[PDB]
């Protein structure tokens, strides 16, 4: 009677470990979007102190 | 098919008359078979084997518990 929960909880546990590994990796590559999108924010510093 | 194939045919020396009703008065067919038991020392020896049991699942339990606690970490 315990085992059966016993299942569902592996169940739903290596599920939830899919979920945060997932999480894991997307919070990297948000993060790069943040290294990537910055360094270019300027080196849009350029073509703005040329205008000037 | 294998379940029906030991099942029926008695087993250890249980009669064959007793060891059908077992078959049919048996609460929960799938998850179990009829088992023939044998006075004392055989319930010393279901015992032996609910402890034997008793660590695997407090273990098994263990392992959930150290994943979930890694995740939450």
């Amino acid at each position: 009677e315990n085992g059966e929960k016993i299942t569902s909880l592996h169940r739903e546990v290596e599920k939830v470990k899919l979920d945060q590994k997932r999480l894991d990796q997307e919070l990297d590559f948000i993060l790069s979007q943040q290294k990537e999108l910055e360094d270019l924010l300027s080196p849009l510093e350029e073509l703005v102190k040329e205008q000037s | 098919a294998q379940i029906k194939q030991l099942l029926q045919n008695p087993p250890a020396g249980v009669d064959p008359i007793i060891w059908e009703q077992a078959k049919v008065d048996n609460p929960d067919s799938e998850k179990l078979i009829p088992v023939p038991m044998v006075g004392f020392k055989e319930l010393l020896r279901r015992l032996k084997v609910q402890d034997q049991m008793t660590k695997q699942h407090q273990t098994r339990l263990d392992i959930i518990s150290e994943d979930i606690s890694e995740l939450q970490k």
